[PDB]
């Protein structure tokens, strides 16, 4: 409730100070949008202009949600979140819906608007300071801090949990089979109803919420020809893993068996049960690469046995909710991108292959960006936690254009790595 | 005049306390000058006197202009500035003249002095206290504390810019058409009115400030092009940067090298290459401001590079938001790149060069990409939009790099310009092993303790080489082996290695490197017709790779 309710005391982690992240340059288009958005925000008293005595700063920018014409302010609160106390407010509680990923349909609704009603602790406000840039540095930036819970901040959901469940109570009873999980500013609503029956229950939920204060994104139309309504409407049923396989052809050259024993030697890091000796002793001799060396020496022995070992899940692999998920993406060529999520090296919880838009495409950053968001969304739906991405791109290439194709209201943690010759090891 | 504008609440870093530093007597002529200045600065309200329960102080100084027998107070704030809170610097670089549109009438006011007129938060005042000596140590001492933003203090620039903003707020909405850039000492005002109605708004604004204590010298007859703004000469359809000359002297003091870095940090933004590392480092310790510090071998070298850096005029035209933005890039050679950003042919907005990389192994197509990236960001900062690119590379050359390179990579929309030297990949490794070519099984190792090692190969035809090496590493030898195989090989060859380190270097298609070895390899690979690199793990006994080394 936006009523004059008392604020919840919030503190930063001990010994840690507020954020001091630089604002990246924005285009005139995004500046004008942020200006328009913020002039209204303060006009309603949700943000306030602040001076230079406030030393902190988080980066701000604009995007469009999937298929939208409306600019949406997005504040990169990654640092702030990192430095903010981990709220004990039902953290272990509401154990992630293991069935959410099992439903036929899952819509994602943006409820971040609810946050604009609960006041932010006056002492915490200074840490939510963001700056709107100026074209050519004409003027100093336009600075503001939040007077209310902000979208993108990890504590906004924590503090609102209490009145969120109270609004979801009537719905959850009337519809006992519908699963609802919330991550940051998003509501994940899944059912096993026919896609039409489902969309109906969503518009019902929207209206209910609407009757209790919070507004959600509208379901305007689906007239877009280039197929752009497949977003924010998930189908966890089709999510399949990617098996590690081996090649298969009649003739086998020396080279082939080297690019076979090699690949298998690495695979044995995951599955301790892969013998290589049979095929190594078959490679003895300083032979030519193009020399078609008979498959022999009982090669089909392990070659077909190890082919089997790659059909059983890894021993000792299970999700430990007490440690971050890590994600690696590999560029495979031809709009092909493979990935892996794991918490311990070689103990993959899920391997995959982002394939949508696998057509002849010109933009790698756009593709990887969309991949990162798909992998991030799947992690939310499966484990309810974003992973830390290891990106196959140069830091500067990525920072120059990622916000040009971003539509998520969250931003995961990422770093940059130089992919070695281990791409082919995922076909 | 002390402004009637709200003061910005300032604080000391948490835990820290005000400066306690005490100064030593200087000279009789100076201790007398200070008294006279301090009776001047106490007159208006800038500073005040206190000596009972103020337990802070800051070093004091009286210098002189090498033009007249006048001495002005320098107060050393280096101490207070260390215990004073950080302020956020709401500036992402400084304005660039090329980011200006043309205006029929332009005026530049002088607000250099306006900071002395902005009040200082009451509470933080007691920390700006300073006391001057006494002639022959007669009187106890003169304790003074500031009432306004002190010259040289840490938050002076930030609080003044902030105050100037609020003061201008009303005037900018009342006249939504005149543009007003404010960057410390200068105040650019430009409208598209005839000279006179513009001169009206000018005085109109010169009064609005006067109304808030900000007295701006009467020079609205600055309608006499060129106008000087931020170190730039703004002409009617052109702008030029006023050449900067760095003082070249014999001996240097702390105050001098400090003042030097100050103006260098300035030029570093208009001109690229200004490196201020070797110099700034000579500010170690709490050494008095006026104490000679000898410039090291790098300090004299760095001052020399900077000096030859800004030794020529920089010019350009203004921005026209109607026309598109075009940027063109040329390979200058030796890992150097040149570019021009213009809207109309030959009338450049901004020109420049780009500076390779801080790594080891690289490649032209890569170099070019980073260049495009730099321009894109710079353009968005200056104009707010990405420019169209004219690049010296075929659409076919890029398609090959964009598909065979394992890392996401992209370049905006571009047009190929047929001006040499064109950029291209100098060789491609084969995807499939070559039939008929001799297969070399290379390897090489080294003793970490003695740096002595060996590299060699063993081909299928029975050919075998083994060269001993002095002071090398496993990586060097592993590459050297790849080198042998490439010297002692025909036009076509197959190389099999156990070195993943090396596979990765050669597979990224470098055309220039820091390692002479790698370069020799590059030079060699270009001369071949078909090369094929293959990897296989080590200590697994594969192929003939296991039967290569003896030691």
């Amino acid at each position: 409730p936006i009523s004059p309710i008392e604020t919840v005391p919030v503190k930063l982690k001990p010994g840690m100070d507020g954020p001091k992240v630089k604002q990246w340059p924005l285009t005139e288009e995004k500046i004008k949008a942020l200006v328009e958005i913020c002039t209204e925000m303060e006009k309603e008293g949700k943000i306030s202009k602040i001076g230079p005595e406030n030393p902190y700063n988080t980066p701000v920018f604009a995007i469009k949600k999937k298929d939208s014409t409306k600019w949406r302010k997005l504040v990169d609160f990654r640092e702030l979140n990192k430095r903010t106390q981990d709220f004990w407010e039902v953290q272990l509680g509401i154990p992630h819906p293991a069935g959410l990923k099992k439903k036929k349909s899952v819509t994602v609704l943006d409820v971040g608007d609810a946050y604009f009603s609960v006041p932010l602790d006056e002492d915490f406000r200074k840490y939510t300071a963001f700056t709107i840039p100026s074209i050519n540095n004409e003027t100093p930036g336009i600075r503001y801090q939040y007077n209310v819970l902000p979208q993108g901040w990890k504590g906004s959901p924590a503090i609102f949990q209490s009145s969120m469940t109270k609004i979801l109570e009537p719905f959850k009873k009337q519809n006992p089979d519908i699963v609802i999980y919330q991550y940051m500013d998003d509501l994940y609503v899944g059912s096993d109803l026919e896609i039409g029956q489902h969309r109906t229950k969503i518009e019902e939920l929207r209206q209910h919420l609407l009757r209790w204060g919070l507004t959600t994104p509208d379901k305007k139309h689906q007239k877009e020809p280039p197929f752009l309504w497949m977003g924010y409407e998930l189908h966890p049923d089709k999510w399949t893993v990617q098996p590690i396989v081996l090649p298969e052809k009649d003739s086998w050259t020396v080279n082939d068996i080297q690019k076979l024993v090699g690949k298998l030697n690495w695979a044995s890091q995951i599955y301790p049960g892969i013998k290589v000796r049979q095929l190594s002793k078959l490679l003895r001799g300083t032979k030519a690469l193009t020399e078609v060396i008979p498959l022999t020496e009982e090669a089909e022995l392990e070659l077909a046995e190890n082919r089997e070992i790659l059909k059983e899940p890894v021993h000792g692999v299970y999700y430990d909710p007490s440690k971050d998920l890590i994600a690696e993406i590999q560029k495979q060529g031809q709009g092909q991108w493979t990935y892996q999520i794991y918490q311990e090296p070689f103990k993959n919880l899920k391997t995959g292959k982002y394939a949508r838009m696998r057509g002849a495409h010109t933009n790698d950053v756009k593709q990887l960006t969309e991949a990162v968001q798909k992998i991030t969304t799947e992690s939310i739906v499966i484990w309810g936690k974003t992973p830390k991405f290891k990106l196959p791109i140069q830091k500067e290439t990525w920072e120059t254009w990622w916000t040009e194709y971003w539509q998520a209201t969250w931003i995961p943690e990422w770093e940059f790595v130089n992919t070695p010759p281990l791409v082919k090891l995922w076909y | 005049p002390i402004s009637p504008i709200e003061t910005v609440p300032v604080k000391l870093k948490p835990g820290m306390d005000g400066p306690k530093v005490k100064q030593w007597p200087l000279t009789e002529e100076k201790i007398k000058a200070l008294v006279e200045i301090c009776t001047e600065l106490e007159k208006e309200g800038k500073i005040s006197k206190i000596g009972p329960e103020n337990p802070y102080n800051t070093p004091v100084f009286a210098i002189k202009k090498k033009n007249s027998t006048r001495w002005r107070k320098l107060v050393d704030f280096r101490e207070l500035n260390k215990r004073t809170q950080d302020f956020w610097e709401v500036q992402l670089g400084i304005p660039h003249p090329a980011g200006l549109k043309k205006k029929k009438s332009v005026t530049v006011l002088d607000v250099g002095d306006a900071y002395f007129s902005v009040p200082l938060d009451e509470d933080f005042r007691k920390y700006t206290a300073f006391t001057i000596p006494s002639i022959n140590n007669e009187t106890p001492g003169i304790r003074y504390q500031y009432n306004v933003l002190p010259q040289g203090w840490k938050g002076s620039p930030a609080i003044f810019q902030s105050s100037m903003t609020k003061i201008l707020e009303p005037f900018k909405k009342q006249n939504p058409d005149i543009v007003i850039y404010q960057y410390m000492d200068d105040l650019y005002v430009g409208s598209d009115l005839e000279i006179g109605q513009h001169r009206t708004k000018i005085e109109e604004l010169r009064q609005h400030l006067l109304r808030w204590g900000l007295y701006t010298p009467d020079q609205k007859h600055q309608k006499e092009p060129p106008f000087l703004w931020m170190g730039y000469e703004l002409h009617p359809d052109k702008w030029t940067v006023q050449p900067i000359v760095l003082p070249e002297k014999d001996s240097w003091t702390v105050n001098d090298i400090c003042k030097l870095v100050g103006k260098l940090n300035w030029a570093s933004q208009i001109y690229p290459g200004i490196k201020v590392r070797q110099l700034s480092k000579l500010l170690r310790g709490t050494k008095a401001l006026t104490e000679v510090i000898p410039l090291t071998e790098e300090a004299e070298l760095e001052l020399a590079e900077n000096r030859e850096i800004l030794k020529e005029p920089v010019h350009g035209v203004y921005y026209d938001p109607s026309k598109d933005l075009i940027a063109e890039i040329q390979k200058q050679g030796q890992g150097q790149w040149t570019y021009q950003i213009y809207q109309e042919p030959f009338k450049n907005l901004k020109t420049g060069k780009y500076a390779r990389m801080r790594g080891a192994h690289t490649n032209d197509v890569k170099q070019l990409t980073e260049a495009v990236q730099k321009i894109t960001t710079e353009s968005i900062v200056i104009w707010g939009k990405t420019p169209k690119f004219k690049l010296p590379i075929q659409k076919e050359t890029w398609e090959t790099w964009w598909t065979e390179y394992w890392q996401a990579t992209w370049i905006p929309e571009w047009e190929f310009v047929n001006t040499p030297p064109l950029v291209k990949l100098w060789y491609q490794l084969e995807k499939e092993p070559i039939v008929g070519a001799e297969t070399f099984y290379v390897d090489g190792a080294a003793n970490r303790e003695t740096k002595l090692g060996k590299a060699g190969y063993v081909t299928n035809k029975g050919r075998q080489k083994v060269v001993p090496l002095t002071n090398t590493t496993n990586q060097k030898t592993e590459l050297q082996a790849i080198y042998l195989a490439l010297q002692d090989s025909g036009l076509e060859v197959n190389i099999v290695t156990d070195s993943q380190y090396a596979l990765g270097i050669i597979q990224a298609q470098p055309d220039k490197s820091e390692s002479e070895l790698v370069n020799q390899i590059i030079e060699q690979l270009i001369k071949k017709e078909k090369v094929y690199l293959a990897w296989v793990p080590a200590h697994k006994g594969i192929g003939g790779n296991e039967q290569v080394d003896k030691l």
